[PDB]
């Protein structure tokens, strides 16, 4: 009998290479983030998010008035909020 | 995301310590275990079915032979086609 | 204690908080503050061959010590009853006291002769020490190895003859109570009896091994010296918990990897029929998982007594086969000690971890190890969070299974 | 003399294409952790972790007594030992 064409590109030895290699690299892309979440946790578990939110929208905000010199002490403000997490969790609390 | 995902809960209150998303525990991780399992199996399905596939027959439709004495002629030669050409039946199958 | 000493702190920072109600589970993870976290008082060859061999044979020993105990005692008590059987013989425990009821002590009377023995035996520790306690080994044992040739002439191309013996080898001898049955040896030795009987149409290495099954089954039969409205019976009697409950999973699961292993040894028809059985294989890893963790026993039996037949109709189908059968020799394993598993039955309150239990280097280089190969760390993660009693998301739960990896 | 097959599966451009995808992307992937241990430092450099340990291990002790309303006051307890590293200063020194 024939055998339709199924070798033709890798010469034998040249899938179990290419399946390893896809599943290697899968397999440390998929452990990217289902075993590392411990680093970005400052950054990810906020309580109450309002008082960033709303800074955000401002500096969206004076983006569109072009009071240029607005966002450059806004910026400041936002930069040095990510700078000192300390200052995230006296800025993150919950409200009364 | 952090203002949705605070948002969602405030329609949805769970109650402190207990209420333990018994489905929703098979929902969230059956498609991570099969979907694991499957990016480890799947690609090891179309590696096999592309040598597995094999069956179509090959019956020589074509026999020429030759009784050649010497170089300087063939002395007997003949060709002949499915005329004379014996496609088996399977009882003659049983017989060989 | 833990539990006390633990809810005695929680109580402690539930008090001085408001110097509790409508809690709800998105308002109690987010309260964390820096008051929770006060210092509260912290409370040439030849000298190595046989160094080495006198080592193994120490470790044999070892594996010996109860049988060459209760062999001891018992040659004991035989050579001074046969220096007293020269006339009569008629009271057991009246001499049982010329030298106390139930124990394992020895504070008796000592003959010199046997000392004798003993030191002559003691002159020659080279090889006759080494081979003579795997004697004692093989007697000690004395029944593991019948389960040995009970597989191994089945793994030898016998196809349905001795298909009938491993299943309620497994059924009957492996999960009853500790001393394994009445009469299942003896309704194993008459069908090996008529099964050898049976081969007689007129085999050749069929035969060569169930002669050796026949003098092993005898030779734990003389070594033991001692003896459908049913099945609910001994069913109900594997849950009257008299057992000494120990575990072992990490053999299980072991055993299952080593059989991936051999099936993807397998790749150099059947490489085309390998990967049903890859995928089942890969369904019951899954599953025992979930069998284990939610402590419960019946399912594992359940699991037991259909997976056995299950995996022994498949034996039928892979013949249109060396490492097929090495395969199911090596998964014998798995059944054996899934029936351990059943019969000592889940001791409580162990969930841990299957490498952290102290700090040596080699755990350290183990799990490293355990961390490097793909989809496991967080199939272990995923799988331990589905089944286990627990209050958290997924992705609450990672966070805790990562700060755990890395701390240790 | 014969040739046996070697270009029939990239036709003579596409090994150096390959070869070069080969070096860029584990290049691009072993300069991941020779030359990025900077971010990674206050989480991977701790003198004594035991008074994390002690608390990792009793919420791995809670989920099997299943009193439940133990893991969300002490999971409170370890998420905020990540949030603010000053704090975990203040809870990885050494003994005395």
């Amino acid at each position: 009998k024939v055998s339709p064409p199924s070798l033709g590109f890798l010469a034998g030895y040249g899938i179990v290479g290419l399946y390893v290699s896809i599943v290697l690299v899968v397999g440390k892309f998929v452990r990217g983030f289902f075993s590392e979440i411990s680093h970005s946790i400052m950054f990810e578990e906020l309580p109450c998010v309002d008082r960033i939110l709303k800074l955000c929208q401002d500096i969206f905000l004076v983006r569109e008035t072009r009071e240029l010199e607005l966002e450059e002490e806004l910026y400041a403000k936002l930069i040095f909020l990510y700078r000192s997490p300390e200052t995230m969790i006296k800025w993150t609390r919950e409200r009364e | 995301i952090i203002k949705c995902s605070r948002e969602t809960e405030k329609k949805y209150p769970q109650p402190k310590g207990q209420k333990k998303k018994k489905i929703v525990k098979y929902g969230m991780g059956g498609l991570i275990i099969l979907f694991l399992i499957a990016i480890i199996w799947f690609p090891l399905l179309f590696m096999s079915l592309i040598r597995s596939v094999v069956g179509v027959v090959n019956q020589p439709i074509d026999v020429t032979v030759t009784l050649k004495l010497g170089g300087y002629e063939p002395l007997f030669t003949m060709s002949a086609q499915q005329p004379s050409i014996v496609p088996f039946t399977p009882q003659a199958y049983e017989e060989l | 204690r833990q539990m006390k000493r633990i809810r005695a702190k929680q109580e402690k920072y539930r008090q001085s908080q408001a110097s509790r109600p409508w809690l709800d589970h998105a308002t109690v993870i987010h309260s964390g503050d820096y008051f929770l976290f006060e210092s509260d008082s912290e409370e040439f060859l030849w000298v190595l061959g046989q160094a080495t061999v006198d080592g193994l044979t120490r470790w044999l020993r070892a594996f010996t010590k109860h049988h060459r105990t209760m062999s001891d005692v018992l040659c004991a008590e035989r050579y001074l009853l046969t220096q007293e059987l020269l006339r009569v013989g008629e009271v057991r425990r009246g001499v049982l006291d010329q030298l106390a009821s139930e124990l394992l002590l020895d504070r008796r009377l000592h003959i010199p002769e046997l000392e004798e023995a003993e030191r002559f035996e003691a002159q020659q520790g080279r090889t006759l020490r080494l081979l003579r306690a795997g004697y004692q080994c093989v007697a000690a044992h004395s029944e593991l190895l019948c389960y040995f040739i009970i597989i191994l002439n089945h793994m030898v191309t016998a196809s349905a003859a001795s298909l009938v013996l491993p299943v309620l080898v497994f059924l009957w001898a492996m999960l009853t109570i500790p001393r394994p049955s009445k009469r299942f040896w003896m309704t194993a030795i008459v069908f090996t009896e008529v099964m050898v009987v049976t081969k007689y149409l007129f085999t050749d290495s069929y035969i060569k091994y169930d002669l050796v099954q026949l003098m092993a089954l005898f030779f734990h039969r003389s070594q033991l010296l001692c003896y459908q409205p049913l099945q609910r019976f001994f069913h109900d009697i594997l849950h009257t918990k008299y057992r000494a409950a120990t575990d072992v999973y990490a053999l299980m699961f072991l055993a299952d990897i080593v059989d991936i292993i051999i099936i993807i040894f397998g790749f150099w028809q059947v490489p085309q029929a390998f990967l049903f059985m890859l995928l089942v294989q890969f369904g019951t890893m899954v599953i025992d998982r979930a069998l284990y963790l939610r402590k419960t026993v019946l399912g594992k039996l359940a699991f037991q007594v259909v997976l056995v037949v299950a995996i022994h109709i498949w034996m039928f189908f892979i013949l249109p086969n060396a490492v097929a059968q090495l395969w199911y020799f090596v998964k014998c394993i798995y059944f054996a000690l899934s029936a351990y598993q059943i019969r000592c039955g889940y001791p409580t309150r162990i969930l841990g971890n299957f490498l952290t239990k102290k700090y040596n280097h080699l755990n350290l280089f183990l799990f490293q190890g355990f961390r490097l190969v793909p989809f496991l760390v967080e199939l272990r993660a995923v799988m331990d969070w589905v089944w286990t009693d627990t209050t958290l998301s997924l992705s609450n739960w990672m966070c805790v299974e990562d700060i755990y990896a890395n701390i240790f």
